[PDB]
């Protein structure tokens, strides 16, 4: 499964930050909402202008967030991953997620 | 504290209840001559308070039902099953033999264009596999991965993984000084499986067992890395027929369907050289069904094209090299 | 110097939300106190045994009434056996599905069920080995089947069970 | 009534006996005269639970 890196992510820190991203030509809505109590990013995934999202799923690092969805037509098939630039044992954290922060939340497509 | 997870199960209180304690221990603070009658401001109040707490506990009681084996369903069913590693298929391809496009280049095989379901008749090929629905995933959910070697367990799961077209596979072990009842040579063991190829097999057993060449079997198949060859079996060799007689209403034509098709899934689980019990045949049959239906009920094995004299009511097994087997044009129903 | 699980009933939850009382303005009153204390000393009991539903789920401390829907999930039925050993088996059965078999390796299964010191393991020419038990905790017999599991296709084995050396 | 179960497989343990013994509460939902135990159903739900 030959896989290109394709996508960066970087988040402001607000705790409800929501936008628009484009993905394998296709367009899907992102919201981000951060826990206080379990201090992690939450993420939803839906069509634009859906009524509900289709995934939501908590944010963690090394784990393929995508890996039990790829059977959705409106589900992207590539790779989404978070690992650290820096020491290896960093968590994820609010202000600590981007190219250069700490955290590379990044997204990689399949070669087809 | 008889509230919540108990071991037990998970209790919920009602609404009720909730309001019964919340006015005593309330009444408790001011004494029994307080209003808290209907429609009082004070037990106005406590409604409001309680039903926003009422919530709480059903979101709690859905939460652990959303996660058990038995209320699994949609999406949730696939994250139960992903915390085993596994998940579902998603569009498959059909593959033919010389719309559709070569698989690699040819000289002196066949793959699907289109992304799923479709062309497919002889003399003009996998169909269908769009989408794989919950029953089928939660029975491929029976099945076991492990990164194991040179044990029982891993080889079983190596198999039913690497070799393509496996259905059944089996292990027999004779870890003694003198041979058994079966006729292993002492130290030895033998591998049968059902389906699948005979030079693939050999390589995929080469590279899970241990560097010990401990096969026996029927036929053998070199391999090389110095050479050595793998001993295995086929059973296949066997199709049973089936009949049932009952006591009451009659079950229409769909529950027929219903019972007939039921019956085939636990038949067919069967080991290689088990034994079927005619006591779990009936179970399955008041389970396939709604209770409270018949009062007696029986069922007839035997084999096709036999005598109808030859049904028989006791367990029946297999020798070493079958593998029971039923399908359609069977299960003959009658009433007493 | 925190810890990773944030999971935990919520330290001083009660004298929370009093400090949002304004500026002392009902406090010493021991009328709208007692009120608000009533409602949310409510909330305590619910928030303490939000932790209970995630903590006794887990497979080390589940009980046998729950146990069993974990080890349904994974193919590892109760059959006869009871609650302090059927947490064995199923510790063993999945272990299983990482090993090779090897001497190292062998120790390293045996170690959970016997402490430190109850188990050795002697070997022999030809595929002969052999299990000592020294402070055993558990009836065997029942666990023996699984232990015959994660050995090689061919192992001679012998099992010897006794109480201290 | 007085029932007796007997079986032929692995040593059932105790507390494990409570479901089965619960489960034939389905004895105590016969109806006046027209209760039929129809033993098949016994054995049906001692299988079952």
């Amino acid at each position: 499964r030959t896989v290109v890196r394709t996508f960066d992510f970087e988040l402001s820190g607000y705790p409800d930050e929501t936008f628009r991203v484009v993905l394998d030509s296709v367009t899907y809505e992102l919201r981000f909402m951060w826990n206080e109590r379990d201090e992690s990013w939450f993420m939803s995934l839906g069509d634009i202008g859906a009524q509900r999202p289709t995934i939501t799923s908590k944010l963690t690092c090394y784990s393929d967030i995508l890996a039990p969805y790829r059977y959705l037509d409106n589900v992207p098939d590539g790779n989404l991953y978070l690992w650290p630039l820096g020491d290896i044992r960093t968590r994820a954290g609010r202000f600590n997620i981007g190219p250069l922060k700490g955290i590379q939340m990044t997204y990689s497509s399949l070669i087809e | 504290e008889n509230y919540g997870l108990t071991g037990s199960g998970f209790n919920l209180p009602p609404m009720d209840d909730l309001v019964q304690e919340t006015k005593k221990t309330f009444k408790s603070a001011f004494g029994e001559d307080f209003n808290t009658e209907s429609n009082s401001v004070a037990d106005k109040l406590i409604q409001i308070f309680n039903e926003r707490e009422y919530q709480l506990w059903l979101l709690m009681g859905s939460v652990y039902y959303a996660q058990t084996m038995q209320g699994a369903e949609g999406i949730y069913l696939d994250d139960l099953l992903g915390k085993r590693g596994i998940y579902r298929l998603g569009k498959t391809r059909s593959t033919g033999t010389v719309d559709y496009e070569l698989s690699s280049d040819v000289q002196v095989d066949v793959r699907s264009i289109e992304p799923g379901y479709i062309r497919d008749v002889h003399s003009v090929f996998i169909d269908g596999s769009d989408v794989e629905s919950d029953n089928e995933y939660r029975i491929r959910a029976a099945t076991s991965i492990s990164e194991g070697k040179a044990t029982r367990p891993a080889i079983l799961a190596a198999l039913l993984n690497k070799v393509e077209g496996i259905e059944k596979v089996r292990i027999f072990n004779n870890n003694t000084d003198k041979t058994n009842s079966l006729g292993i040579p002492p130290y030895r063991f033998m591998v049968v499986c059902y389906g699948g190829g005979t030079a693939e097999i050999s390589q995929v057993l080469y590279d899970t067992i241990a560097t010990s060449n401990n096969t026996y079997g029927d036929t053998f198949y070199d391999i090389t890395t110095q050479v050595e060859r793998i001993w295995h079996t086929k059973a296949a060799a066997r199709q049973l027929a089936i009949r049932v007689r009952y006591r009451g209403r009659p079950l229409s034509l769909t529950e027929e369907t219903a019972i007939a098709n039921g019956l085939a899934t636990a038949v067919n689980g069967t080991m290689i050289a088990g034994t079927l019990y005619n006591v779990r045949l009936v179970g399955t049959v008041m389970s396939s069904t709604s209770p409270d239906r018949f009062t007696q009920v029986y069922v007839d094995i035997k084999n096709k094209g036999q005598p109808d004299s030859a049904y028989v009511n006791t367990d029946v097994t297999a020798s070493t090299t079958q593998v029971l087997s039923l399908e359609l044009e069977d299960v003959i129903f009658s009433q007493i | 110097l925190k810890d990773v699980n944030h999971i935990h009933p919520l330290p001083d939850f009660v004298r929370g939300g009093f400090d949002y009382v304004p500026s002392d303005i009902f406090s010493g009153k021991e009328n709208f106190e007692q009120t608000l204390r009533i409602l949310l000393e409510r909330l305590e009991f619910i928030d303490q045994k939000m932790v209970e539903l995630a903590e006794l789920r887990t497979t080390l401390n589940a009980e046998d009434a729950i146990l069993d829907e974990i080890g349904r999930q994974l193919g590892i039925y109760r059959n006869g056996l009871n609650d302090p050993e059927y947490r064995a088996v199923i510790m063993i059965l999945t272990g299983n599905n990482s090993k090779s078999g090897t001497r190292a390796d062998i120790i390293a299964t045996l170690k959970q069920l016997f402490g430190e010191d109850g188990v050795t393991t002697y070997k022999g020419y030809n595929y002969r080995l052999d299990i000592n038990i020294f402070n055993t905790c558990m009836e065997v017999t029942d666990i023996l089947p699984e232990i015959i599991d994660m050995l090689p296709l061919v192992t001679h084995l012998r099992v010897v069970e006794n109480q201290g050396y």
